[PDB]
């Protein structure tokens, strides 16, 4: 078919403040086909309570999904999103940068 | 509200 | 003050793993309001915005019956498409559909849509006339011939000009406090040295609805298109959107740069600069 690899952004709902509850988002978009694997990671380990938006797509037919979880950021905890898709030879890990 | 299906492709 | 209603259908075959999955979502503008998923335990149209919850049981039941019939139609379509392309029964394939209407502030139809893609490529589309089709290839020409014989376009036109517009107007009335409210972006500029020679200026827009926005950087009043990194607009999860635009500038030259923000919700467009504190 056409295959298109996902774009990935990892970010918070609100500006991060250490010790304050927030949501961690991983937005995957621009991909085709729709099957995709997305994990959110805290210090490298899979977070269990992760939900996602209902599958939809853009005007160019490419799919997008928001994966998200409640989290309370800290100075030292590291968060990331790990994505697998047929276009990738190995999963892609994108680290959360609170300034991006 | 959605449209009804009509004919397959 | 225009508005759109859209339905987005995705059917995906999965030989050896059951029948193709059918998913529908419905939107008004950038607000999702319904879903259906044939893999749910008890598939049913479900509300996804508060203002749709008031619809009575007849609404939900009829729409559920529509989506179940649509799943069956899309499965026939998928089998036909595989044959039109001489494809193996072993592979997975995707059929996407999009349809709906645009209206102006007066509630009058601006245009309708009803179109399809197979494996991510445009396949057939109802033309703007709501009467004729554009087919991508010799396979879609088969579908076009069949749909012309069955007078499909007439039925799609009737829905687009009637039901679609009428129900979009109802939803706009019932969801007015959100669907007809533009939330302007909250904006700022950050500064981050990358070396002794250069720094990044990043212009942020947060908390806005709808998603459409323009963020640009100018150097001496000239747009810096080639030199601006611009992320896709992204959902916050609270109905609002976020976006940033960044440029790398020579140290000491930051005051030559302005960020310009355009959005529905603003009384006037903003011009921002880095404000060192």
């Amino acid at each position: 078919m056409i295959q298109r690899t996902p774009k990935i952004q990892v970010y918070s709902r609100h500006p991060a403040e250490n010790g304050k509850s927030n949501f961690l988002n991983c937005y995957v978009s621009g991909f085709h086909p729709s099957d995709i694997e997305v994990d959110l990671l805290k210090n490298g380990e899979r977070i269990e309570k992760v939900e996602h938006s209902d599958l939809s797509f853009s005007k160019d037919w490419s799919f997008y999904l928001l994966y998200y979880t409640e989290f309370t950021p800290t100075e030292k905890d590291e968060y990331a999103c790990r994505v697998n898709h047929v276009t990738l030879s190995q999963p892609k890990i994108v680290k959360w940068d609170r300034d991006m | 509200r959605p449209q009804v299906p009509l004919r397959p492709m | 003050g225009s508005h759109s209603m859209r339905y987005f259908y995705t059917s995906v075959s999965r030989p050896g793993r059951g029948e193709p999955r059918f998913i529908s979502v419905g939107y008004v503008d950038d607000t999702q309001f319904v879903r259906f998923d044939s893999d749910a335990a008890s598939p049913r149209e479900e509300p996804r915005a508060p203002w749709i919850e008031q619809e009575g049981p007849e609404y939900w039941d009829r729409n559920t019956q529509i989506y179940k019939a649509q799943a069956q139609t899309d499965r026939e379509s998928l089998r036909n498409l595989r044959g039109y392309y001489n494809q193996s029964e072993a592979g997975s394939h995707t059929l996407q559909s999009m349809y709906g209407c645009d209206v102006g502030p007066d509630g009058r139809l601006l245009r309708g849509h009803n179109q399809y893609a197979y494996d991510g490529k445009d396949y057939i589309a109802l033309n703007e006339d709501l009467r004729s089709w554009t087919a991508a290839d010799t396979a879609a020409q088969i579908t076009q011939r069949k749909w012309e014989a069955a007078r499909v376009a007439e039925q799609d036109r009737a829905y687009l000009e009637g039901t679609c517009v009428e129900w979009l107007r109802r939803y706009l009335e019932n969801g007015k406090d959100t669907l007809e409210r533009a939330d302007p972006p909250k904006t700022h500029v950050t500064h981050h040295p990358i070396s002794d020679h250069e720094a990044t200026l990043r212009c942020w827009a947060l908390g806005f609805y709808p998603a459409e926005i323009t963020l640009t950087w100018q150097r001496d009043g000239e747009d810096q298109t080639q030199d601006t990194e611009l992320v896709e607009t992204r959902p916050a999860g609270d109905r609002t959107f976020q976006k940033w635009a960044a440029v790398v500038v020579p140290s000491g030259e930051e005051q030559r740069y302005t960020c310009h923000v355009q959005h529905e919700g603003l009384p006037k467009p903003l011009t921002l600069r880095w404000e060192p504190s």
